[PDB]
DNA sequence: ATCTGACACGTGCCTGGAGACTAGGGAGTAATCCCCTTGGCGGTTAAAACGCGGGGGACAGCGCGTACGTGCGTTTAAGCGGTGCTAGAGCTGTCTACGACCAATTGAGCGGCCTCGGCACCGGA
DNA sequence: TCCGGTGCCGAGGCCGCTCAATTGGTCGTAGACAGCTCTAGCACCGCTTAAACGCACGTACGCGCTGTCCCCCGCGTTTTAACCGCCAAGGGGATTACTCCCTAGTCTCCAGGCACGTGTCAGAT
């Protein structure tokens, strides 16, 4: 359990969206509530460090090397783009999921189709305001109300959805372990308890 | 406006670019991927030259980066690597005999004998550097960055692009084992997986 | 024959002590134990100040510390060590206004006050260091210590043992899920479990 | 797989109480042949640090400071008894599992006894002098044939017991996510996949 | 077959980098003493090596139980421009506060040795 | 099985050495605060539309049950060296002592890298 649950959380579409980027072929319908909880937990710990860095900075808005010495105090090796970053709209459509040309639904994986087509985004796939919300509001319930870069916003966008790919990457792995197809929460919890526990 | 801070990378990566792939270009978001991939291989092989093996004060030597990256880079990589890394030696010492010497870098492939004297020296874990060092550093990072530009720009040209593409990288690291161990640990654009294998219930 | 080289712990170790316990004696080897569990989170919360924290070469301040304290230790344990930090810097400006001074060290209940500006300045991540930190790390280390120490102590009790024994700390850590989040990542004497609680198949 | 097999490995016998140690209820009888490569692995990768290290010192014989460096190098927070260690014999008895007194076989772990007889042990588990051999063997085959120092050796003998009881633990953990009792040697390979992969 | 825009290429400017020379210490080498490793003998013993009974552990076929995958429609807002405000981001200036560095002082810590009692073993109730 | 008598080596206590920690002092220096410029972040509007959410259908997926077989674990016995202790020996670890090689510090020269502007084809439809 131990699940942070705010009151701004990014659709539940685009958290399964991040599982099948993963890879995850199917996920139970329980598995988004956890999964939110925890892309917001990794959001709150390092924004959490990075404002601190700023209010030591005596600084008043987090700019790129804020949360980029953040991040590798985290002990996570981190770069993004200063001058033009991949955005959201960019990607592999949703519609476009159907092909007519070389068709879905055929196995090794099913699908076939949804996974390779979003794995072949560069994007970013959260949408970048509703991130932009839920980094303004936890700056309001802890962080002392200050202003955001959207530079160093997007760098916390590619921090943090690699983090929680690389996160349900290893709960497909124990899932896989389990010797069954569908991931479920309990698979992502038994997931972060092994990554710190 | 104001002039860059950074460690200098754009043209030295072009650099030698050519002759890994002269067909082949780079996308300026993947140089950048390829220049913080390699400033951060710096840092960790000199943290651990520098900050871990000698004992006291004592000088970095270039045989300390030697054996820094004999064991951070795999068994073969690094074992072909050092052996690469002492060729080097051999060409710096052509180097500094010549009158010439570093004004053009005398072969020094990349930058990165440019870049070696930063990340030793600034990486602060000392003071006491031998150059021999920085010239083991720049080999090392050289070699690093030479085979995985060469595998991504054979996965461009296997993806027919004429300008290198960041998920050619990350194609590249997660293929060889040997480089993603090094380096893969890190983040880097979009999803970042490892692509676990064998997808068959255990 | 020859004398010491490393950080001196044992006394102040035992100092403080028979406040938190004065029945409770100690083990040699469990008092060494403490000891590099000790300097290790020297190392650990100095290397986050300083090396990570401060943009450029500016000093380490005593507030650096102080948040380096609050997120390395817990939200709660972490807030209350903050404010306890603040104490101790409030007890410092009463020892440094009086002539006494750190002569005897003015109710700096650990060698910590000693220790400190060694785990600082040696660790080497710059040269520039405000006292105020030292006297930061030195609270820090200190509260944690005396936590951890004092909950061992209650376990030689619940042992019935004169004198602690490291078996004592390793339920301590593995008890706190506080402490050992900050430490129990390391390694020590036997097993160093972390005892995975609910054994029923999920 | 991935399992790296020398010519000398200490008794299957060892492993199994290293098992029972991390609290493994039961293995199954392929379990020994991989913790034994990767109690190698371990072994291997921490005695190439220290020796290259001691390499550089122009030294010719390990001491504790050594493997002290080299295993934080390896970022594992390290340290032993330079005056009087644990050692193996100081252990409880292995014919005393059987209990006349509180007698095992019950339930709630079933043994009862064994478990937790050999977790109250302080001193370390696997012979002393067997791991010499290892140690001496493994500096023949890659490591300049150079001299060591029983108190360097033994710290490494309790970082090395002490990685693999957790490598273990979180083998464990997989296990009962995998809903099921006994260990598999497939849960270590698993175990170590999510350790680095 | 075409269009958007990323970039290849041309112009202009100067700091990053290199080389000569020096200071000087940091480093490498060498000699010596004995401490501590390495090997060998001898002994016990206890664990390694191994098998049998069994009883439970693992799962194939199968259905139980369902709710998630797929697919479609609507409403919300996500994106993205457009305007404006100004907060504030960065750079430069002064003023000085503070923490290195030097030298002297003090007694706390700790090595080494001696005392002994907390603690393990076991017999009696 | 619980409590008290038996016994030891280990912990506590003591002595003494000297150097760690402290102190004051200065220097100069790092930095903290004040002030100016103008970018961009933010707010708001407002439009487009893609996505999100809600709604339907069905069947795919979790997994436990019998039921099978099927395997390590308890118990044992058999086997040899692990441990341990002592002795020999010398390798080498640390320590002192001697020599000189190495880079940093400074200055100067220089060029290839930095930005900024214009036309063209790379890539997606």
């Amino acid at each position: 359990d131990h699940v942070s649950v705010g009151e701004t959380q990014i659709p539940k579409a685009s958290t399964q969206h991040l599982l099948r980027k993963a890879g995850s072929l199917s996920a139970a319908g329980d598995t988004e509530v956890p999964i939110r909880g925890f892309v917001h937990m990794k959001l709150h710990k390092l924004v959490q460090k990075s404002l601190l860095a700023m209010q030591l900075a005596k600084r008043k808005t987090i700019m790129k090397s804020d949360v980029k010495k953040a991040a590798e105090l985290m002990h996570l090796p981190v770069f993004a783009i200063p001058t033009k970053d991949s955005g959201a709209k960019g990607s592999v459509f949703l519609s476009c999921r159907q092909k007519g040309a070389g068709s879905a639904g055929t196995g090794s994986e099913t699908n076939s189709q949804e996974v390779r087509s979003q794995m072949k985004s560069t994007c970013l796939i959260i949408p970048k305001e509703r991130f932009r919300t839920m980094a303004k509001e936890i700056s309001k319930k802890e962080g002392h109300d200050v202003h955001i870069a959207e530079a160093a916003l997007d760098m916390l966008q590619v921090i943090v959805e690699s983090c929680t790919v690389r996160l349900l990457e290893k709960a497909l792995v124990i899932t896989y372990s389990g010797k069954r197809t569908r991931v479920t929460s309990k698979d992502i919890e038994t997931a972060f308890m092994l990554e710190h526990g | 406006r104001k002039r860059d801070k950074s460690v200098n990378f754009r043209l030295g990566l072009r650099n030698m670019l050519a002759q890994i792939h002269p067909d082949i270009s780079v996308q300026t978001e993947a140089l950048s991927e390829l220049s913080n991939i390699a400033v951060f291989l710096g840092k960790k092989i000199s943290h651990g030259a520098v900050t871990l093996l000698p004992e006291g004060t004592k000088t970095i030597k270039s045989s300390a980066v030697l054996l820094a990256a004999g064991d951070l880079y795999g068994k073969d990589l690094g074992r072909h690597a050092v052996g690469e890394m002492t060729k080097a030696v051999t060409r710096y010492g052509s180097a500094k005999e010549s009158k010439e010497g570093s004004r053009s870098s005398k072969a020094k492939l990349q930058i990165s004998v440019a870049r070696s004297e930063r990340l030793l020296r600034e990486h602060g874990g000392c003071s006491r550097v031998s150059e021999g060092a920085a010239v083991a550093l720049a080999a090392a990072i050289e070699y690093f960055m030479g085979e995985v530009l060469e595998l991504a720009g054979n996965a461009a040209r296997d993806s027919k692009k004429v300008r290198i593409s960041v998920k050619h990288i990350t194609l590249a690291i997660q293929n060889d084992a040997a480089l993603f161990a090094v380096v893969g640990k890190g983040v880097f654009s979009g999803a970042g997986v490892s692509l676990i294998s064998v997808p068959i219930p255990r």
